RNA sequence: GGGAACUUUAAGGAUACUGCCAGUGACAAACUGGAGGAAGGCGGGGACGACGUCAAGUCAUCAUGGCCCUUACGGCCAGGGCUACACACGUGCUACAAUGGUCGGUACAAAGGGUUGCUACACAGCGAUGUGAUGCUAAUCUCAAAAAGCCGAUCGUAGUCCGGAUUGGAGUCUGCAACUCGACUCCAUGAAGUCGGAAUCGCUAGUAAUCGCGGAUCAGAAUGCCGCGGUGAAUACGUUCCCG
């Protein structure tokens, strides 16, 4: 019914939220089947746990790009935006939780003359 | 257990124990075990005498210790006698396969020799 | 079902956009229905050029050149459409390819 | 930093117990970005101690960390509250590694269980610290 | 090494000289700069003077040399010690 | 580069251009299964009997302006020293300073 | 079949200005805190290098004053050398293991390259690879398998089922041609190494650490260089001391 888009480290999540009984599916897979480490699943579940509404909604989620952590963060962001697009009064609680903020940190480019973004080759006076 | 003249470990898996014989690696060990019919996770200490004889029969089909060391010695001696470039490298105890010698030849050279 | 497919390539995106807009307006004047212009992904080639004549490896200039691509689809072309498109002038710096 | 004073970084609580102490201990355990392995070790240790004694893992860990926590370091100096926890976790990490259980989670659970009753190598390290401290 | 599907490589001029000597039986050495040519079974019993960069070193080809390149028996660098 | 080196490269290029067809035919015959083993051997000998400069592995890319044999950049056909000078004054279309 | 919603692609725009609220500075410049907001005080990164210093570097990219050679200090060729080796130094790669090795099963990227090129698929081989064949001048086809990760089994602290140097044997490919002097594959071998003295280096956040992917040069030949993303920390009391 309601829609949300989440983004985190080149990962984008499309989230479709409707009323239901707690069904969840990501890329035609169960949460357990998609995320192996449990912390990612817990990150995915944070928004509804903080609202005590885990068994009141059905989620249809697709995600593309990034890694496991990035995709989990993007799914959380998309779920938060979909909840806000359903109930406008819910935004202050989710903002206090910190979910509405888009994490803008990204990989810094490698620079000429350096081994990495900041790492510099070993120096010697002699 | 004694196979091919050496005492391989008894408490290890057969596929690891058979590699203690000169001239037998992991691939050869798996080949021998598959040809005999023994699983690779079976320990040596829990094998019977008939199975040991069967394994010895297969081991006899490859050059293992004395014949193989002899063959390698003859191969090196032939080059050193012929006097080709590889024979000269073997005589001088220097790298044979084209590696640099200005630095990094310590495996062939031995410990550093102070001037 | 005679569809005209036009592909535009350039090193300058302002030039390519101007050419695409001119083509679309020329087709709409004749009265056909057009789809686009659709921007295809851009190619970026990078180069590292040493600036010192002899020895400064960390002193380099980094250059790039981009190739922009546009796609235009013309469906149900009027008889005047092909003639007008061929009569359209060739702007420098833009490559135009037409497939029927 | 001469002029500028920099704020301390704020870290998120761990997803399971919402405990910043557990999160920081996991960060200390983790090497080269393998937070999954660090989580496995820490959560295994907590489950092990919980099944050994039916006590809340957070309370047990905080009580043991307070027991190991030093009021002074090592040549005596003074330390601040943050350094207290940092050094407590630091010393707690090593003794588990030198233990002899088959997995790191089991080793760390055993080390915590032994330090809680006072017969721990981290406890011995703290004893070395304070018997060094009375020198001055 | 060179692929077996191609066969051994021998320079045409050196091969022609070897064939001429073997058709004849002359014992004078065959002078060559072809360090890269492979020693064939026909080479056995002949003296080849292989260039080594500054000189032509004589090599008397025996049976055990077959399968080697001619340059393996004429080293190019001089070293006696430091 | 010295003028002799440039003339040497020109001569090698001309020889490669001259012997291109015969070399391709010889290699095709070598790789031809239906041909007899004797024919393949004769083709191999014929290919080995060509002049050395007929082979293209002996060509070295040199700057089109100065003949420098290092830092070639096939796309522009210019070594780095001339590429920098020509780019920074606007004579190379589409190339700009790269930042990202 | 269809839809133009969403992701994306890529052009043009909007937004942040101490704007609002609460104290300070000085009655200022400024400073501190809070709400809203994706973002709050320069949000992050790149490019851009003042007047000047070092007779700094480059006559071997190129140009150019002067000097020097002219059957040679010019030009052509084959072979050799730039790859040597009692030693010393700089910059790196791989390890010394259990937060690991191996085996089986199973997930998630970004960027870039491709027509004398990349190749689906089938057959042959243990394999490098070979043969036939298909699509692609590319958001269309392809390089391509991401890897660390998760689940299960085993190994149980041993110079080991750690490590992968060296050497013997047998091969593939590029190339006219792999001896000096190529890369890769298979069997065998299995060195030093059990965490490194005096001393010394990098890094303040998506950074360090760690994991894989691509390109320029290029017939072939990267642990170098230039880029790309995945996972993802610790600590800053302060200016005595060391350096500029």
């Amino acid at each position: 019914t309601n829609y949300g888009t989440g983004r985190r480290k080149t990962a984008t999540a499309r989230v479709f939220l409707s009323a239901g009984t707690g069904k969840l599916v990501i890329n035609n897979r169960t949460l357990e089947q998609y995320f192996g480490r449990e912390t990612a699943r817990m990150v995915v579940r944070q928004p509804l746990e903080l609202l005590e509404a885990t068994e009141k909604y059905d989620l249809y989620i697709t995600v593309k790009g990034g890694g496991i952590g990035g995709q989990a963060g993007a799914i959380r962001h998309g779920i938060t935006r979909a909840l806000i697009a359903a109930d406008e009064t819910l935004k202050p609680v989710l903002r206090q939780a910190g979910f509405v903020t888009r994490d803008a940190r990204e990989v810094e480019r490698k620079k000429l003359g350096l081994r990495k973004a900041r790492k510099r080759p070993q120096f010697s006076k002699r | 257990a004694r196979i091919a003249g050496v005492n391989i470990p008894d408490n290890k898996h057969a596929v690891i124990s058979l590699t203690y014989i000169f001239g037998i690696g992991r691939h050869t060990a798996k080949n021998i075990l598959a040809a005999v019919g023994i699983t690779e996770t079976t320990k040596i200490r829990e094998l019977d005498d008939a199975q040991l004889d069967a394994i010895r029969a297969e081991v006899a089909k490859v050059p293992t210790e004395g014949d193989l060391r002899r063959e390698i010695s003859m191969n090196i001696k032939r080059l050193m006698d012929l006097g080709c470039y590889r024979g000269l490298r073997h005589r001088r105890s220097l790298p044979v396969r084209g590696q640099r010698t200005k630095t990094n030849a310590r495996t062939r050279k031995g410990p550093r020799k102070p001037i | 079902n005679q569809r005209i497919r036009i592909r535009l390539k350039s090193f300058d995106h302002r030039l390519i956009d101007q050419s695409a807009q001119e083509i679309v307006e020329t087709a709409k004047r004749t009265g056909a229905q057009v789809c686009g212009p659709i921007p295809m992904p851009t190619r970026i080639e990078r180069f590292n050029v040493l600036t010192s004549p002899h020895v400064n490896k960390d002193a380099r200039d980094q250059y790039e050149i981009r190739t922009y691509k546009r796609l235009i689809d013309i469906v149900q072309p009027t008889d005047k459409t092909v003639d007008a498109l061929m009569k359209l002038d060739l702007a420098a710096g833009v490559d135009v390819q037409i497939a029927l | 930093p001469r002029r500028r004073v920099v704020a301390a970084r704020e870290i998120l609580p761990d997803p399971k117990f919402s405990s910043q102490t557990i999160a920081k201990f996991m960060n200390h355990v983790m090497q080269d970005g393998k937070k999954s392995i660090a989580e496995s070790i820490v959560y295994g240790a907590l489950e092990r101690v919980q099944e050994k004694n039916k006590v809340d893992p957070v309370e047990f860990f905080e009580t043991t960390l307070e027991k190991v926590r030093p009021m002074v370091e090592v040549v005596p100096m003074e330390v601040r509250p943050s350094r207290r926890t940092a050094l407590a976790m630091r010393w707690l990490v090593d003794a588990a590694a030198k233990r002899s259980e088959k997995t790191m989670a089991l080793r760390l659970a055993g080390e915590l269980l032994d330090a809680a009753e006072g017969k721990g190598a981290a406890i011995k390290k703290r004893e070395d610290v304070h018997r060094m401290a009375e020198a001055n | 090494p060179r692929s077996l599907k191609k066969g051994p490589f021998v320079d045409a001029h050196l091969f022609a000289k070897v064939e001429a000597a073997v058709a004849s039986n002359s014992r004078k050495p065959i002078k060559t700069w072809s360090r890269r040519s492979m020693i064939l079974p026909d080479f056995v019993g002949l003296t080849i003077s292989v260039h080594n960069g500054r000189n032509h070193v004589p090599v008397i080809v025996t049976e055990h040399m077959v399968g080697h390149k001619l340059g393996e028996f004429a080293p190019t660098r001089t070293y006696r010690g430091h | 580069a010295k003028k002799g080196m440039i003339n040497r490269e020109l001569k090698r290029e001309k020889t490669v251009a001259k012997y291109a067809a015969k070399r391709a035919e010889l290699k095709a015959t070598i790789a031809n299964v239906n041909a007899s083993d004797e024919e393949r051997f004769e083709a191999m000998l014929k290919l080995q009997a060509l002049p050395r400069n007929a082979s293209p592995v002996r060509l070295r890319n040199r700057c089109g302006l100065t003949g420098r044999p290092h830092g070639y950049f096939r796309k522009f056909g210019l070594s780095r020293n001339k590429l920098r000078d020509t780019v920074m004054q606007g004579d190379v279309p589409g190339v700009v300073k790269a930042s990202w």
